[PDB]
């Protein structure tokens, strides 16, 4: 529990790791890997309202949790080159399991006002859709 | 014997790390090293200086030239039209070159060291494998921490084509041997690969001892009736 | 034209499996026609075949022949003298070929697939690697269970030398791509390596799943009414 | 006595069982095989002759024998033994160390904690 490898929020998973080294018998140590999953028991499959029942199957692949794609800088000889860090994040299309506390989610519903119908917008997480 | 005309592409290294894409144009199979004239159809910086009539089959004549000009037109798909008019033939002949289409981008993988090589505490091996790319040109560099290692500390093989799953693709490999003290201490090592089909022209993979096979795994699954917001 | 230095030893791909060892030694330098002179100082019942010439640097020719003497004189230490003669200058640099000494063994590792390719259900890839052997001759074959795969399913690079500390050594790799259903069934695969400094001329390594499995697993399920998540 | 290899439990055709006897001074020895409760004929297994075992100090011997049974019945859980006789043993007795076939621990904690993370 010391160094954070990933803290992902679309799937809400967190993975840390730590080397704890014995001094006697220097040929064998132990390397620890901790995983924490939080399962939402009341979310839908797609995130809109009328979609489908409760999501009842939750699938986590380690190679898609730890995936890192925002570019980086490498200095080769005397040059700064921009490199990518992953093979697989072609643009979204990822299915998220939870909401994210700093992004806000809306829906569109038709209602009537005597004559014709409008295109009323509706907040789904009200703490984060405040316009300011 | 026989005189022919051949045309080589620019090298990968000065196209990516630099931009100076000097070209070349080679005919071989003559024996009179004074008469040669070359001609390109686009020539604005036209001063293409010819090279030395160097050695050949037991000291015969073989001459080439170089057209300077950097890498903006080559990426957009221009064409170049070197022709020769030497006096040992009765014909001017021509070939051409173009940045090729039908390309695929490689898949890079770093492999952690073997377990049996770590039990001896001398030196450990890292392997870099890049695969599935359509031209025959690639680069491989290595880094320690954020410091690039010098080129004489690692061995890189050549680029060859792999068995056919329909269309032709290629492969390459590379190894690097480091001390078994700073692997276990926790330094980081990177393998970088450069190729023409990748969008930013470079891609990187980094590994260290924490990002490998662990010995212990702790799994904790928490069911939450409260909310689905993931604080 | 000018005489040079050339060497040709018996083939390892027929020396470890069969007993069809053929010696063929070289000494070239082409100015005159057939003025043929030999050195086969053991000639104990062998008849040297000669044939037609083939293509060279626009006019020149070169000659050689074959002795089938596989009665174990080569891995004993006979010196098998090679020395030309002609109506020309009697000053050769000579060739004297034998089984060489100061030999080292290879050390072979077989690597598991990367976990990115597993979670896609396509072909997966394996890697063989051998390094540290003193002459640069080696054979690499693959197996599936007990069946030797045909040698057009896999790619093998050449044999190159390493950066080192005094003593010189060599290395070689190869790959084999199999289907993910065969991996996830439980079928095994193997890499075989042949070399002449090994006492039994072959080594094997084998891989499947359940090879680098971890030995400790903790699973805790936290129910409702007990959430205690920290930020 | 030894449990079967893993690779015989893959195609599930037949299953072989090895009986090893090691290190005695007088070089006359018998081996008898049995499944369940009844003993077997001498023509239903293969047994070797005894040769002097290489060892430091004094000279002793060794012998081996194998027998191949089906796969599904060893998945069922039948029982074997290997009755090796001798001269210098007070009853000339057997060894029946055989099973049909992982360390597991399961706990439930009510966990009255004052305050922790998860
Ligand atoms: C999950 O549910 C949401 C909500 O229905 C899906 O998003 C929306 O899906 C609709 C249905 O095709 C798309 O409709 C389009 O709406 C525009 C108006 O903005 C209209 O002019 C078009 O003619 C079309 O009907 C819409 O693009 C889409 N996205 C929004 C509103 O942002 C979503 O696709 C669902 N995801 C999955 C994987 O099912
Ligand atoms: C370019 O090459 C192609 C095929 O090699 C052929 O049309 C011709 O040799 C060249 N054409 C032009 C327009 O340069
Ligand atoms: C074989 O020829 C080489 C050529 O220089 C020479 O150095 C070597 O001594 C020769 N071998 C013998 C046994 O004379």
């Amino acid at each position: 529990e010391r160094i954070v490898l990933v803290d992902n929020k679309c799937k809400c998973a967190r993975i840390t790791s730590r080397i704890i080294r014995s001094s006697e018998d220097p040929n064998e140590d132990i390397v620890e890997r901790n995983i924490r999953i939080i399962v939402p028991l009341n979310n839908r499959e797609n995130i809109s309202d009328p979609t489908s029942p409760l999501r009842t199957r939750f699938v986590y692949h380690l190679s898609d949790l730890c995936k890192k794609c925002d570019p980086t800088e490498v200095e080769l000889d005397n040059q700064i080159v921009t490199a990518t860090q992953s093979n697989i994040c072609d643009e979204a299309t990822e299915t998220c399991y939870t909401y994210d506390r700093n992004k806000c989610y809306t829906a569109v519903v038709p209602l009537v006002y005597g004559g014709e119908t409008k295109m009323v917008e509706t907040a789904l997480t009200p703490d984060a859709c405040y316009p300011d | 014997c026989h005189p022919r005309l051949s045309l080589h592409r620019p090298a990968l290294e000065d196209l990516l790390l630099g931009s100076e894409a000097n070209l070349t144009c080679t005919l071989t199979g003559l024996r009179d090293a004074s008469g040669a004239t070359f001609t390109w159809t686009p020539s604005s910086g036209k001063s293409a200086v010819q090279g030395p009539p160097e050695r050949d089959l037991c000291g015969c004549y073989s001459v080439s030239s170089v057209l300077p000009g950097c890498a903006q037109p080559w990426n957009h798909g221009e064409t170049f039209t070197c022709t020769a008019a030497h006096p040992e033939l009765k014909t001017p002949l021509t070939a051409n070159i173009t940045k090729s289409g039908n390309t695929f981008r490689p898949e890079v993988h770093l492999l952690p060291p073997p377990s049996e090589e770590l039990a001896l505490n001398e030196l450990v091996t890292l392997t870099c494998l890049a695969r599935g790319f359509s031209p025959k040109d690639v680069l491989v560099r290595w880094l320690q921490g954020s410091q690039e290692l010098p080129r004489e500390k690692y061995l890189t093989w050549a680029s060859r084509q792999e068995p056919s799953q329909g269309t032709t693709t290629y492969a390459v490999t590379s190894i690097l041997r480091v001390a078994a003290e700073d692997w276990k201490k926790g330094e980081t090592f990177s393998c970088m690969v450069g190729h023409e089909a990748l969008p930013l022209a470079f891609t990187q993979k980094t590994i260290d001892r924490l990002a490998g096979k662990p010995t212990h795994i702790n799994v904790s699954v928490v069911m939450a009736e409260a909310d689905g917001t993931c604080y």
